[PDB]
RNA sequence: AAGCUCGUAUCAGUUUUAUG
RNA sequence: CACGGACCAAGGAGUCUAACGUCUAUGCGAGUGUUUGGGUGUAAAACCCAUACGCGUAAUUGAACGUAGGUUGGGGCCUCGCAAGAGGUGCACAAUCGACCGAUCCUGGAUGGAUUUGGUAAGAGCAUAGCUGUUGGGACCCGAAAG
């Protein structure tokens, strides 16, 4: 589960972790909002996750749910972010309704 | 009963055929046990090495004792050659007898309990069922249609590598095969010239129930390894003591896994073996803590951070504002000054 | 079996399973059999619900799963002083199977999927006490339902059943009963017996005393 | 940010590191009981101790106020997008000039400060 | 005072993490005792035989008082009439598990017991002999 | 349809509201007690 | 260093009174 | 005082093994130890075990009449209560007194028992990994009159 996965990636050599000289464990995974490999931030340790990624000029809101854990080929869904900043923020808030702050 | 995993054809299409969860992936995951067992086992394939016993002894030297104002280390006799007068038999001497020579009877293999070995193998097998754990292992399984990956038994019948590699690419293993053959880097250190010249990352693991040619077809493609359900080598399932290898199973092998490792109906198929019992019912502690029953008998919590109080000591007798707080009578005191009262 | 399609990984197969079940369940004469089949069917429905983790679609599945109870022996008969013969006993088996499946597979629910099952149980409870006869009011039906429900969820004497489900029932009973729109058999308030039954879970007793008995209703 | 108070800027040097060439400058504690340095007699070289500990709020921060973070390629550089103010990208000495220009371009695009820009480059 | 578990088992670490929160937020000493015992070494956690549980179940009202063991439960052929009761322990041996289940009882993990009895009501903790 | 709030979130909000409804009254009680204590301290100091 | 109980009435390179 | 130090690059020393132990960790558990071997094998790799064997599972002949023990404390749990506290129930552990069955030491091959006696009491053990202690092997390294 998430707890077992979390503890294994934390104390059992997560492959994508980077150790900075200051002592902060980074995370170069493309699907993470933050580049820090802490709890509730690494996508592998949390079933529910949300992040923003772009391939073309368009920005996309990437999120995953337990409905697709069994099928990694369809793990992450995306929606056009309505690159108008004011509209984009409200769209993100509506999409993440009831999600963790 | 248990959930079911769809069987995928050699072209990537998910066949209607489905098999129940073998109940082996539900076994406890113990990284410590797996690491210890892997460390113990990896020393089994160790060839003994030792320094020649006759080395250093092939020298005639005796200590001069005293009176010559030189070190008492024994020195080779004779003369003319030049080696005469040089230290011998000393670990600190050039060309001497090294201290603590490595003997051939040093321990090389580590005894491991059979039950612990089976526990480690079961934990390694179970770890493969978690995509996140497999992703943390470095395998490019981001595009696999399903996990654990189940394929039709006809894969075992492939005789040509050209067809096996195409099937692996179609099913989704193309990313892992590309990762292999790319990380091939020349050995770092003195291993360059000890037959350990090249190294590469591990590729996908193929599990089969019967051998018909797949083992030979897949041996040539780098990174890909083939193993039988009966064996299920731990060194291959969790290379480097790290759990979560990308493993491809055949539906026939998926069914045979229940017999090989046992289930709730077939006990073990092994004499006296039984899957370890979990000591925790719910894997994640958050559900237990966040459960309604526990939360209903839990006192309220703070703001997650203690608010600093009295961060700086205000000194009375000055800063009248703080003085009034300590003693409200100070206002009445100052009303008449309370100090120049006339008798 | 039918459960195989309900627990399939393909959405099309899962939806077709429910579409066919909508008639397989209204085939009462076929389903008037042992409760083990009903338990297996509800276990399959448990996995079917488990396979959806999207807010709006999970509500769509939950509403139809709750309405399945009403679909079972739709009160078109209008049983004028007729007992549970071949009509209500079968639905009692389905209700028992639902609760057995929910209790057995409670801890297996992950943190994020807990809300889905809370919504599902809320919908099923709404369909219950709505469908005993054409409406709630029925002496024999209420007595049979109470005896076949009091002994499983709210017993509070057997620790085998987690007290979280009783807590949710306490929290949603009054909220859902008012949804039926003034007088009802609500004999159903079981809670007094739980309070009187000493040695029971103190947490459950406190919760029922606070949230339930404190209401003006 | 909080002031970067360096408790001991002078590099610690081993006793007699300059009197004899066979003694490396790397600090090593004197083991002899009669050693004056071990007894920290007045006028001797300062001995490292727990007192000189730098504060956490400013530890590892360069004078520019950005923490150093070794970067090997564009993938590593992209990880500092959310920590540009607190972290700065430092190119490794083994990076060929061919990739250095590409790394610098990405750093400029993301606004990540570079500790050692233009290394091995010519204009 | 021992404050951390030396065992490398992640499951035991999770149990300790849960029990620390339970003890700190409940105030019931029952959780504190179990949390402290969780740190006991293997030599300090002798197994509790099923015979010991059966003979301790003769206590008044023990039928409804679930027995709790912090160590491991081992079977005992010296008895054949194990009372029908629920036993909670970290690990249950095959023989002990069969005897408990065959007698109409149940076996649960420590987390299940904590969920059932967050305040430890009607609990009974048994400790194996050291002599 | 209107996306219903999570049941766990609803329970959390209800518990928070129930605790706040008592904390607010406790704040006023503490203020009154502090006023009375200040008056008593003033008279005692006099 | 590790285990039990107890945080309690357990003690004191301290002082004084009573038993010389 | 003295012992060594003209300087520098490299080299240089509590390492390995067998037995007996404490502690810690893992697996099983009244059972435990696959690997002396056999089967198998992508081959010193990897995976299984038929029969024996070491340990413990019980002995002053034999221990259920009873928590395979009354009482008193005793982590803990329950009722009373807003608290203080009262009552009920008690693991391990400690005091007291207890049951069978044998030796003192009487009694005359027993019999009844003098007063302490050592078991059952209620299994708690077997396998592997780590630091660590003693002994013998060159034994932290260098070195002496000899045969």
């Amino acid at each position: 589960s998430d707890e077992i996965v979390w503890q294994v990636i934390n104390q059992s050599f997560c492959s994508h972790r980077i150790k900075a000289p200051n002592g902060q464990n980074f995370c170069r995974n493309e699907y993470n909002v933050t580049g820090l490999c802490t709890r509730q931030s690494c996508p592998l340790a949390n079933s529910k996750y949300a992040t923003v990624k772009c391939d073309n000029g368009k920005l996309y809101l990437y999120m995953k749910t337990p409905e697709r854990a069994h099928t990694p080929a369809k793990l992450w869904e995306r929606i056009k972010l309505s690159k108008n900043y004011t509209k984009a923020l409200q769209q993100i808030d509506e999409h993440l309704l009831h999600w963790s702050k | 009963s248990r959930p079911q995993v769809t069987v995928h054809s050699l072209t990537g299409e998910a066949t209607a055929n489905a098999l129940p969860l073998p109940a082996v992936f539900s076994a406890p995951i113990r990284p410590d046990i797996v690491h210890t067992v892997f460390t113990s086992v990896n020393k089994n394939k160790r060839q003994a090495y030792a320094v020649s016993e006759k080395a250093g002894h092939q020298t005639s030297a005796e200590s001069w004792g005293t009176g010559r104002a030189v070190a008492r280390i024994p020195r080779v006799g004779g003369g003319g050659t030049g080696r005469s007068g040089q230290g011998a038999f000393g670990n600190m001497c050039r060309g001497g007898r090294m201290f603590a020579p490595t003997k051939t009877w040093r321990k090389w293999n580590v005894k491991v309990n059979h039950n612990e070995k089976r526990y480690a193998t079961a934990s390694a097998i179970a770890a493969t069922a978690v995509a996140s754990l497999v992703l943390a292992r470095g395998h490019r399984v981001e595009k696999i249609p399903e996990i654990p990956l189940v394929v039709s038994t006809d894969l075992e019948s492939i005789q040509k590598t050209k067809e096996a590699v195409a099937a692996l690419k179609a099913v989704g293993a193309h990313s892992d095969l590309l990762k292999v053959l790319k990380s091939k880097k020349l050995r770092a250190g003195k291993g360059k010239y000890r037959n350990r010249r090249w190294t590469q990352r591990r590729g996908p693991l193929v599990v089969y129930a019967e051998d018909n040619g797949i083992v030979k077809a897949l041996r040539n493609v780098p990174g890909v390894e083939t193993a039988n359900v009966a064996s299920l080598n731990l060194l291959q399932l969790a290379p480097g003591a790290h759990l979560g290898r990308f493993v491809i199973w055949t539906e026939a092998a998926f069914t045979k896994l229940d017999q090989v490792w046992g289930s709730e109906t077939v006990a073990s198929s092994k004499v006296g073996y039984t899957l370890p019992s979990h000591i925790i019912s719910t894997s994640d502690v958050t559900r237990i803590i966040n459960s309604s029953e526990i939360q209903s008998a839990i006192r309220p919590a703070g703001q997650a951070t203690q608010k600093r109080t009295h961060v700086l000591k205000k000194n009375p007798l000055k800063n009248k504002q703080v003085l009034l707080r300590l003693n409200p009578y100070a206002k009445v005191f100052a009303a008449e000054k309370l100090g120049s009262k006339k008798a | 079996n039918f459960v195989k399609q309900l627990s399939s990984n393909n959405r099309k197969t899962r939806v077709n399973a429910l579409e066919a079940l909508k008639k397989y369940l209204t085939a009462k004469q076929f389903k008037e059999n042992k409760q083990i089949e009903f338990n297996k069917l509800w276990k399959g429905l448990y996995y079917a619900m488990w396979f959806s983790d999207r807010p709006r679609p999970q509500q769509r599945l939950a509403n139809e799963l709750g309405e399945l109870h009403g679909l079972y022996f739709d009160p078109k008969d209008n049983s004028t002083a007729d007992e549970l013969t071949t009509n209500d006993k079968a639905f009692i088996k389905f209700s028992r199977g639902f609760w057995k499946v929910m209790c057995f597979e409670w801890f297996n629910i992950d943190r994020y999927r807990l809300d889905k099952y809370l919504l599902l149980i809320r919908r099923v409870l709404f369909s219950q006490l709505k469908y005993l006869q054409s409406r709630n009011w029925d002496k024999k039906l209420v007595d049979e339902y109470i005896k076949k429900v009091l002994r499983w969820l709210p017993l509070s004497g057997s620790p085998k059943v987690y007290t979280g489900i009783p807590i949710h029932i306490v929290d949603i009973l009054l909220d859902e009963w008012e949804r039926l729109l003034k007088k009802t058999p609500l004999d159903v308030i079981i809670f007094q017996d739980i309070v009187a039954d000493y040695n029971n879970s103190k947490v459950l007793r406190e919760k029922i005393k606070e949230d339930l008995f404190s209401d003006t209703r | 940010h909080p002031k970067i108070v360096k408790k001991h800027t002078k590099k610690f040097k081993r006793h007699h590191s300059d009197r004899y060439h066979r003694v490396a400058e790397n600090w090593r504690k004197q083991k002899g009981i009669d050693s004056v340095v071990r007894r920290r007699f007045r006028g001797n070289i300062s001995q490292p101790k727990i007192g000189y500990g730098s504060n956490k709020k400013t530890k590892f921060l360069s004078p520019s106020g950005h923490k150093t973070f070794l970067v090997a390629n564009v993938k590593d550089l992209e990880t500092l997008t959310m920590h540009t103010k607190t972290y700065a990208a430092e190119i490794a000495h083994n990076i060929s000039a061919k990739n250095r220009v590409v790394i610098l371009a990405r750093a400029k695009a993301l606004g990540i400060k570079v500790t050692n820009p233009k290394g091995r480059l010519a204009l | 005072h021992r404050t951390a578990p030396k065992s490398d088992n992640v499951y035991l670490k999770l149990l300790v993490k849960l029990y620390t929160f339970l003890a700190r937020r409940t105030d019931a000493p029952f959780n504190k005792v179990v949390l402290k015992a969780l740190f006991l070494s293997k030599i300090n956690r002798p197994p509790v035989s099923v015979s010991r549980i059966a003979r301790a179940l003769k206590q008044e009202g023990a039928a409804n008082k679930t027995v709790v063991v912090v160590g491991t439960v081992t079977d005992d052929a010296r008895i054949f009439e194990f009372p029908k009761t629920t036993v909670a322990a970290l690990r249950f041996t095959a023989g002990a598990r069969a005897k408990i289940v065959k007698a109409g009882g149940e076996c649960i993990t420590l987390d299940q017991l904590a969920v059932r009895a967050p305040k430890g009501q009607n609990t009974l903790i048994l400790r194996g002999p050291r002599n | 349809e209107k996306i219903l709030t999570p049941e766990s979130q609803l329970k959390k909000s209800k518990a928070q509201q129930k605790t706040a409804e008592q904390v607010a009254a406790e704040r006023a009680a503490r203020k009154a007690a502090n006023k009375e204590k200040r008056a008593i301290i003033l008279e005692r100091n006099a």
